[PDB]
């Protein structure tokens, strides 16, 4: 098993309410550690370890550094929404929902986008809680997520059960059904 | 820090062992683009992206330097202390809910990975699959480790059972996440 | 319609970018180094070439100690360090012709705006053979001149070197002088029709009369040869042509 | 990616304006810098200018940027003697920051001499050299200097020297050769 040393450096942008609020953060980061931080909500570089001391010392002697890391949050941050992020924030994709018997009932809410989701179950236009479990939201990867809602059941001749899913891509819900057979 | 939205405009990571790099940008967690250093080409992996703006690659090419060069300077400061190799985290489950006969993908998610090296391959009853095989970059974690998404197109039938093979330091041997229909 | 990026900066000279030697002369097949020595605290270091009549090309971009981009590199006998993230050496190995070229030094505090050094000069020759240091003669001044404006112009004559890149100087009494100094722009060849023609340069110094009469004033014409060094080795049948100043003198005159 | 830079020479005389333009074909291109290059010596920066602005003045010169004609340019008001030398713009991007620089500027500043009084002197021999030398000075910039037409008499182009404190500047071109028959009186040229 070889040695190994690794580096990170992330620039983070941060947005609330648009562009309104906008903070950048960055992190340089030695394994799992992060030694120095610039956070624009605090205008200088912190050490965060003692690693990371002279380093924020330095740069914040620095005009050049101290300035060009206080404009990322207009030259990246803000620029890359207007370029980039407004445009990726317009992107829709339904939910497909899909009810399958696993007694227990299986409420499949697959490939939408964004995370947004309200999934609530129904027994005879009653709404059920009691027996639900939902899995937190799952990422698939690919721009999509996932969510599966179970119910515990005792099916009854009759009973009628749906799934109403509401999503920011639907002007109204979805719902789909599952009769005992 | 609350936001309603988070970008990564430079996850930048670079490790000594190879030694080897990868350039990213994440937007709520999803990956935007990543600059293949070896043909110093700017990659969309869902390239419906590549609408939203362009990037010059050698932007990417040039923090790389800066890592190479902050990373020597930080394995002093820290008295060489290697990376630790966590054990990754390993499940398996399908995009859609899955129909004998409709064609579906797996996808297989290896979380909690540092340092970020790693052998992630399919097998279909008991034998490596090459075709219909995808994969992520390592996408970034608040905790600094990463997770890696890999991806089988695949037909369900009685005939095929599957598993994720894993490969990682953290682990004796290949851990092997099987799935089946 | 480009995204934009956080750039990593590189952590931890003079105030200026040095260069030495401004010149240097070698032949065809040798090994050469050229050294740059950055402005205090530059994380970035560039290498451009500029050739006769043209504009700098750039070869080697570093970020401290590593490279950002060596695109520019004309080829493999090209090579550059900068093993401590301050002082870079361009190095190139066997040395043609066509390498010939000054190579510029620029150094950046981040990347963006950048500051060039002197240069240094490179000469490939075929060989060393017609490699010649000047001789050099000073002329003092025309009474006519001193008596019709009351004022008195040397001349300093430098012929006979080659290749063509000198620096000459005057000095007054220990210190150099530039005010009523002007030197020719161009050396002229003196066999224009050779392509071997070996080259003269001229320059002036004019002073007042009172200057030129007070026989207390010490005049010298300097002159800053580039050539070989102790280490070449020569066996034509003349004194090796080394690197060396070549000087005349005068002395002010009571009259 | 390059830039393109005209003229390639400029004459103008002391006093008028220099101007200097350059295109480029990266419309990416965020920075653009001036430099100015003595003989034998660095580029040095003098000026530069930033794609969010479309002019900048520094005492004697001002740039202009013109993103959508991909055009800039360099101004030099009431040019000096000193601002002889061969200029060059450049331009990089946000995301490479390598200069890529114009074919460059020669630019000559022609002095104006206040009161010429041309005149052909000759120089004491000097005991180490064969060499008769002479001395054209205190010519007007328009003046003439042809280069020798004989294989044994050298002479120099002009060149214009400043006596600091005594505000005066003097052009002279040299002549010289170890001929016999070499004389002073006309070895130049006219009116």
């Amino acid at each position: 098993s070889p040695e190994d040393f690794v580096y990170q450096f992330k620039g983070l942008c941060y947005f609330t309410n648009g562009t309104e609020r906008v903070r950048g953060v960055t992190r340089h980061i030695y394994n799992r550690e992060e030694y120095v931080r610039f956070d624009s909500d605090v205008g200088v570089y912190r050490a965060v370890t003692p690693q990371g001391r002279p380093v924020a010392e330095y740069w914040n002697s620095q005009k050049e550094v101290l300035e060009g890391a206080r404009a990322s949050v207009d030259r990246v941050c803000r620029h890359n929404y207007e370029v980039a992020y407004r445009g990726i924030l317009q992107r829709r994709v339904e939910p497909t929902v899909t009810i399958s018997p696993s007694n227990l009932l299986i409420c499949s809410v697959t490939d939408f986008y964004p995370s947004q989701i309200k999934v609530r179950w129904f027994r005879n236009d009653q709404e059920e809680t009691a027996g639900v479990v939902s899995t937190p939201l799952i990422r698939n990867g690919d721009w999509t997520f996932q969510i599966l809602v179970m119910l515990e059941m005792t099916p009854q001749r009759g009973d009628v059960y749906t799934c109403h899913v509401e999503h920011p891509s639907l002007q109204s819900p979805i719902t789909v059904e599952w009769r005992a057979q | 820090i609350v936001a309603d939205h988070v970008a990564s405009c430079g996850v930048n990571l670079y490790q000594f062992y190879g030694p080897s790099g990868q350039y990213t940008h994440e937007f709520d967690g999803d990956e935007q683009f990543y600059v293949d250093l070896e043909r110093k080409e700017t990659a969309w992996r869902w390239p419906e992206f590549s609408k939203f703006g362009g990037f010059d690659p050698q932007g990417a090419l040039r923090n790389m330097a800066v890592a190479k060069h902050n990373l020597n300077i930080m394995i002093k400061r820290y008295n060489s202390t290697a990376a630790t190799n966590e054990v990754p985290e390993v499940t398996v489950f399908s995009k859609s809910p899955v129909t004998l006969g409709q064609p579906n993908t797996l996808i297989c998610l290896v979380d909690n990975i540092f340092p970020p090296v790693v052998n992630i391959t399919w097998l279909s009853n008991g034998q490596s699959v090459t075709e219909g095989v995808s994969e992520t970059s390592f996408l970034s974690k608040s905790d600094h480790s990463f997770f890696k998404i890999s991806y089988l197109t695949f037909l369900p039938s009685a005939d095929e059972i599957y598993d994720c093979k894993v490969e990682h330091w953290g682990l004796d041997q290949p851990l092997l996440k099987h799935w089946e229909p | 319609q480009l995204v934009h990026f956080v750039r990593d900066f590189a952590q931890l000279g003079g105030a200026g970018v040095s260069q030495t030697p401004s010149n240097k002369v070698t032949e065809k097949g040798k090994y050469v180094e050229l050294r740059c020595d950055p402005i205090s605290g530059h994380t970035a270091l560039y290498w451009y070439r500029q050739s006769l009549g043209q504009g700098p090309e750039f070869l080697i971009y570093f970020q401290g100690t590593g490279a950002a981009d060596d695109s520019g590199l004309p080829n493999d006998r090209f090579f550059a360090v900068r093993p401590e993230g301050s002082v870079s050496t361009l190095k190139i190995q066997r040395t043609e012709r066509g390498d010939s070229a000054v190579y510029l030094c620029a150094t950046s505090a981040l990347g963006d705006t950048q500051y060039f050094g002197p240069g240094t000069r490179l000469t490939v020759l075929e060989d060393l053979k017609n490699v010649f240091p000047p001789e050099v003669a000073v002329f003092e001044p025309s009474e006519a001149e001193i008596s019709h404006t009351q004022k008195a112009t040397l001349v300093c004559l430098a012929t006979g070197f080659y290749p063509d890149h000198v620096e000459l100087s005057w000095w007054v009494n220990g210190k150099e002088v530039h005010s009523g100094v002007c030197t020719d722009p161009q050396p002229l060849k003196e066999q224009p029709a050779l392509n071997d023609s070996r080259y003269s340069l001229s320059s002036r110094l004019r002073v007042s009369a009172t200057f030129w009469q007070n026989p207390r004033n010490h005049f010298r014409c300097q002159v800053q040869f580039y050539g070989l060094s102790e280490n070449d080795e020569w066996t034509q049948d003349r004194a090796k042509p080394v690197t060396q100043i070549v000087s005349a003198e005068a002395w002010g005159r009571a009259d | 990616e390059n830039v393109e830079q005209h003229p390639s020479t400029l004459s103008v005389q002391e006093g008028d304006s220099a101007v200097i333009k350059c295109t480029y074909s990266d419309s990416a291109s965020n920075y653009f810098p001036w430099y100015k290059q003595e003989l034998g010596k660095r580029p040095q920066l003098i000026i530069d200018i930033r794609s969010n602005v479309g002019e900048k003045k520094d005492q004697r010169i001002a740039v202009t940027l013109n993103k959508t004609a991909k055009h800039f340019s360099l101004h030099i008001t009431e040019t000096q003697p000193e601002d002889s030398a061969v200029y060059f713009c450049a331009a990089s991007s946000f995301g490479n920051e390598k200069l890529t620089f114009g074919t460059g500027t020669r630019l000559t500043i022609i002095p104006n001499i206040q009161n010429p009084d041309p005149a052909v002197y000759q120089l004491r021999d000097s005991k180490s050299s064969d060499k008769s030398v002479c001395l054209f000075t205190d010519f007007d910039s328009q003046t003439n200097v042809s280069q020798s037409k004989d294989s044994d008499v050298y002479i120099t182009d002009k060149c214009v020297l400043d006596m600091r404190s005594m505000d005066f500047k003097s052009n002279s071109a040299v002549a010289w050769s170890n001929k016999s028959d070499f004389a002073c009186a006309n070895a130049f040229n006219n009116s």
